[PDB]
């Protein structure tokens, strides 16, 4: 395609591959399973499911950071997660578990305006590239799936739907703690 | 605030999908230093830290992200995300970051900044539906 | 107005009010009421006095987040305020209740270097249109005659009898939130 | 970072209902253009919040109950947040600062051209005369003669 | 030094200690010690070293709000050095004495990413000019050969003998607070 | 956001207190202009600090104990961040980065008009040669002639 008769038009893609070793990437699976390519080693998994892992209602995250057996980025990564979920009360929705260094977190998303609302649009934003196939309406979204799981992994040949992409955890870097609520007056 | 990093252009066969070192006279890469509402700029502002981090920082013995934690404003503009999001839900045409687009002169080397090619609807939109773009932007060649 | 022989002076006047169904708008009703609609069904009122509504020391935040029952959009507002507040350390002020779902804050602003100085700074920078009649040179050491201001839902109607509806204070303080926390804890 | 959204539909036009007792008004592109590039100007960051609400409400289905986590996830990509802070501040100095009611343009008789809106500047609580800032005036006139 | 025949270059240097009443200004007295102007009459003293003062895992920052017996300033820059650390999760590290009003925080720096790593991080940002003293190219694995970092206040004295002042590094980790805390709880 | 702080005065002159022994330094409309645009200049966010330190101490009244919330709301007003960000990251990287302290300008001898100051970049616990960024100073008397 010609403009202007001497003009050419051309494009260029960008490879957001080779960003893996200083930027986490969110990826796509499939449906209902999303990635976060945090190193070549190691990554997040953020699955949709109806079946759950964690049957109880503690999250205890301060004996989690007293032992310090985690990895450091993948708790900084699911802190930006939470940090960035708008208007989280209910705080009987989630729970965790971090016995010997792991990382699980469980949201359960069980109806317009609801925690599970605020869950999901941070999924989405996460997940920028594939999480569509989980439009017009965005004040509250619902997917059928029950809970949303997100367990820490090792890197595989993970990204079978959408190609890898910073974009999600960038833009998400700059939404933490701007729609939390007080829950303390000393704060 | 607004960002800083300076562009240490030439992209190599790494940074590219199924190219071979497409390189942008001194021109094109000098709108990156004033406008802010341009992806690609920041897209190779991103590339330019990653290659300066592997090369000049020793690498650590177990991944960490406190860097990219703390130059992501520096290297790019946030708001350019938020306002891709605004129109990503809003049912528009959007940037995924991915499809760039320029002009060359087939006589002589200068290039014009690569503007994204928007996606709305899973795909990328016809070279049809942003001619008047395309059109706009060799105008401006012309006349600059 | 005729400047040079053919430019003529006109001017504008921007109409916030149909800004109401995205935006909160701040507004004023005279010296000691202020109104944020959200909408136009709802808002928050907020009232410098010297009357208590609310006689003991206990906030229910996290009851009241576990209950819900409250507008999630006056919850967020009054967080907004709440973090707004410069170099706040002294929770005794602070009281409300939440019971039944409505929204009741008090503040109690009963010296130069205190709590209630912030207070009045952000309750100034929420209802900026006409919080100035509520001195230039006396900044950050400023003082009211009022003992308490209150932040309590209400329901719409015209209260904007002074200064004319705004968002720019609710916007403009968004970027105010969780930037002069003091820290009351090791792990935040 | 700065202010990236762009306005739709090559000038940009208040009607009746986005102004105060005034019928709809249009500003050409050679004026909307100076709000890509500008950053203290606060009716180009008005003219991005009245676009940016037309657009959601003609766009997004509106919700069963109002939510405001829109605007606050895009108030720093349609607004310069410092912008407001210098505001603020010229106003607890007794600087003259723009509460972002009131604007002030050139309007050429003939041709119709116009420069981009100044914001009108309140000091005391009351708009400051056209004596006060008319070299302000007179300096954009300058400008828009030598183009 | 003519460039180009007509041209010639010159240089100014800012005098950035005039800067005092208006904002902090970080300096650096030796490897050891660096502080922090707060006016021309107190600021706070950070010091690399071995021996400790405090000798106890208490921080009892709440008794110390209630009481509000120290200095505004001081307490927002501490809360502005204690946010700033990346990725705070041992408790235990940090213990801090605010007996009689005064400000006395002891970071306990007893390889790659630990808390000293994180402590220094902010610390070698917070008196930018002249911290480099206390192989450029590791950042992320700093660790010193001090065991402390007591970060103490003091009425100023003339304490700038290696760097000059500067408001540049407290302006910066401003900008940095709330970015790299992890969660601690479902409700923050 | 982006900076917007404003300059009260055309020109702008530093006086002898704003510098180490440099007595009165002067610049004209030509460099001073180029602060409202211009984004990665140390020398522009000093300025703007210099300014509203001024503005501060001449209009507000001083309190009976310092108080710096006013700074901490108009850090991100009068100063970009990032660029202090940036030179941030150069120090680590062991990049020649600004300090803020030093600045060097082209002046011309005869009209006496000077350029934007830029600063002189710190390195190795010192400053650098004028012979590492003669580049710059080259490209900066072609931009000065080229007008
Ligand atoms: C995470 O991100 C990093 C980048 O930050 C990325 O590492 C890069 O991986 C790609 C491959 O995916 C590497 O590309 C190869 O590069 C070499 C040249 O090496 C350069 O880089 C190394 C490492 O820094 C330097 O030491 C060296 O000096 C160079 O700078 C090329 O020779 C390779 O070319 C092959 O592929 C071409 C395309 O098909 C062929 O045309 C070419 O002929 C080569 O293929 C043939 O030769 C190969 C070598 O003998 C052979 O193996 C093949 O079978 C075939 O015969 C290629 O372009 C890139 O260098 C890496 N860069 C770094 C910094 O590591 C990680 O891969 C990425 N990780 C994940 C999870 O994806
Ligand atoms: C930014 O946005 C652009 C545009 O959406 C993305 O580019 C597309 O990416 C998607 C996902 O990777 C591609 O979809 C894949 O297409 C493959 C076939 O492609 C060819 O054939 C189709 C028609 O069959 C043509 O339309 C296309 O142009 C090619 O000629 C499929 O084989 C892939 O299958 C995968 O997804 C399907 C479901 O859709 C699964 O059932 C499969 O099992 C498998 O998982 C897939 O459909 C699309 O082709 C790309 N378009 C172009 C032209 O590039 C960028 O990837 C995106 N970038 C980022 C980072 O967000
Ligand atoms: C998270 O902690 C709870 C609470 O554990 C107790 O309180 C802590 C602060 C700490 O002091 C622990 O040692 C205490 O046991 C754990 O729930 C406990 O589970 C054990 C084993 O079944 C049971 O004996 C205790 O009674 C429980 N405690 C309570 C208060 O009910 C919980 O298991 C921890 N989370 C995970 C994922 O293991
Ligand atoms: C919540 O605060 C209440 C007091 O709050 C007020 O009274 C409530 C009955 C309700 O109307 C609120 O909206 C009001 O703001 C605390 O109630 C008492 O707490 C004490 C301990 O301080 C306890 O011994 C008493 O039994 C409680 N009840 C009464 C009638 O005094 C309550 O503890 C707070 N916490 C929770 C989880 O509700
Ligand atoms: C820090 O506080 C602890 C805990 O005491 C409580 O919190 C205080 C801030 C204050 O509110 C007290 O009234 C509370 O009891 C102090 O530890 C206590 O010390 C006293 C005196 O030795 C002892 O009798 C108590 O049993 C201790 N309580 C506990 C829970 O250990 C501690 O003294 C304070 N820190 C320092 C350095 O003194
Ligand atoms: C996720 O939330 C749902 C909804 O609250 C929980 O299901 C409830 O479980 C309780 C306790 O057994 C029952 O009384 C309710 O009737 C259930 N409601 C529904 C709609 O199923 C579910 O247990 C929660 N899951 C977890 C793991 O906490
Ligand atoms: C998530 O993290 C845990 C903890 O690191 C992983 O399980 C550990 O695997 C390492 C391998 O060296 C062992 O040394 C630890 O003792 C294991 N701890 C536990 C929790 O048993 C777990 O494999 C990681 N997730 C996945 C799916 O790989
Ligand atoms: C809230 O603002 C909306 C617009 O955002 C107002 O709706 C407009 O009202 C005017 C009244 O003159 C009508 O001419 C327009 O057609 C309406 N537009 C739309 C999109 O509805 C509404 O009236 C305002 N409500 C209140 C209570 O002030
Ligand atoms: C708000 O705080 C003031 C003090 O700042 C309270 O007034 C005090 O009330 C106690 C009650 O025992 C008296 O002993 C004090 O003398 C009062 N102080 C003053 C200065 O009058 C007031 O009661 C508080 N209000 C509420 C509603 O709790
Ligand atoms: C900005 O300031 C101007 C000047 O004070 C305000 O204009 C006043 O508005 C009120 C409310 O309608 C009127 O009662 C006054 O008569 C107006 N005065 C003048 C001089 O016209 C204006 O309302 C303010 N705008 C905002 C949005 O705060
Ligand atoms: C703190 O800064 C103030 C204000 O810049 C300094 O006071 C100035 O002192 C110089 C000489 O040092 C005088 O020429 C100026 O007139 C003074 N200005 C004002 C407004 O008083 C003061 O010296 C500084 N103090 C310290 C201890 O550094
Ligand atoms: C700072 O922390 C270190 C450990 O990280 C403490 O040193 C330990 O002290 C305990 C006291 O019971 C000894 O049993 C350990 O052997 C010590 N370990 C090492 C490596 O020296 C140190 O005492 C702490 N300092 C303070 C002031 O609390
Ligand atoms: C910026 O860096 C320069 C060069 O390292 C510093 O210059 C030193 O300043 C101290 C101040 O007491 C002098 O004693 C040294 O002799 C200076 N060194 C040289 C080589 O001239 C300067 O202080 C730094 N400025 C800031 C604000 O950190
Ligand atoms: C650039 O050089 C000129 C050369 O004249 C400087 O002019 C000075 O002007 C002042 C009055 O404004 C005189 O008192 C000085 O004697 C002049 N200096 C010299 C060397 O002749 C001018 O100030 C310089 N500009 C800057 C910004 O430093
Ligand atoms: C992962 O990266 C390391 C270097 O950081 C490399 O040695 C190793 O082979 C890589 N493994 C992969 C590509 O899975
Ligand atoms: C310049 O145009 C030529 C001829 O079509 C083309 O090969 C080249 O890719 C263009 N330049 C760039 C930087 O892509
Ligand atoms: C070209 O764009 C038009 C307009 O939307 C579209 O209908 C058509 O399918 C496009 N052409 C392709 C995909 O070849
Ligand atoms: C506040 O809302 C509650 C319901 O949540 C309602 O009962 C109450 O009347 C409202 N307050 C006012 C003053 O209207
Ligand atoms: C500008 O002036 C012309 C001539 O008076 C008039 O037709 C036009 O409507 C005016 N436009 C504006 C923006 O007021
Ligand atoms: C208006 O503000 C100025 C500056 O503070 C003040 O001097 C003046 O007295 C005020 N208005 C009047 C006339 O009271
Ligand atoms: C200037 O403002 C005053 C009110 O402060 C007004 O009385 C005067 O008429 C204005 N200027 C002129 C000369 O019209
Ligand atoms: C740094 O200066 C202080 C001033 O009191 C001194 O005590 C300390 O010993 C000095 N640093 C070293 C390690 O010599
Ligand atoms: C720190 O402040 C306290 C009062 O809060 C004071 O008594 C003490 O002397 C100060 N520290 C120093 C070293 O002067
Ligand atoms: C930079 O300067 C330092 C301090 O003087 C010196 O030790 C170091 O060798 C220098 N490095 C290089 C590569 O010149």
């Amino acid at each position: 395609s010609l403009y202007k008769g001497v003009y050419e038009l051309q494009t260029l893609e960008l490879n957001m591959e080779t960003l893996n070793m200083t930027m986490p990437l969110s990826c796509t699976k499939n449906n209902s399973h999303h990635y976060i390519m945090v190193g070549n080693e190691t990554g997040l998994e953020l699955t949709l499911t109806n079946t759950s892992i964690i049957n109880h209602k503690f999250c205890n995250l301060s004996d989690a950071h007293k032992k310090n057996l985690y990895d450091h980025a993948l708790m900084s990564i699911i802190s930006t997660f939470h940090l960035s979920i708008p208007n989280f009360n209910q705080y009987e929705a989630m729970s965790c578990d971090f016995n010997g260094g792991k990382i699980s977190v469980q949201y359960n998303l069980s109806h317009c305006g609801t925690v599970a609302n605020g869950v999901l649009q941070t999924f989405m934003r996460m997940a920028w590239g594939g999480s569509y196939i989980a439009c017009g309406n965005w004040d509250c979204i619902m997917t059928s799936y029950q809970y949303l799981i997100i367990q820490n992994t090792t890197w595989e040949d993970h990204c079978q739907f959408s190609r890898p992409s910073p974009i999600g955890y960038l833009g998400l870097l700059s939404q933490r703690t701007r729609d939390i609520y007080i829950s303390r007056r000393l704060l | 605030g607004t960002f800083t990093w300076t562009l240490s252009y030439c992209l190599t066969r790494w940074m590219l999908i199924e190219a071979e070192l497409k390189c942008f006279g001194n021109t094109a890469v000098a709108k990156c230093n004033e406008k802010h509402d341009e992806e690609f700029c920041d897209m190779l502002r991103l590339f330019d830290f990653n290659k300066q981090a592997i090369q000049r920082l020793k690498a650590p013995a177990q991944m960490s992200i406190q860097l990219i934690n703390k130059a992501v404003n520096a290297l790019i503009n946030d708001q350019l995300i938020m306002k891709n999001h605004l129109r990503d839900i809003m049912c528009i045409p959007y940037c995924n970051y991915s499809k760039y687009w320029y002009l060359n002169h087939t006589t002589t080397g200068r290039t014009s900044l690569p503007k994204c090619w928007l996606v709305s609807n899973g795909s990328y939109l016809n070279e049809t539906h942003f001619s008047d773009d395309i059109e706009q932007q060799a105008d401006n060649m012309i006349t600059e």
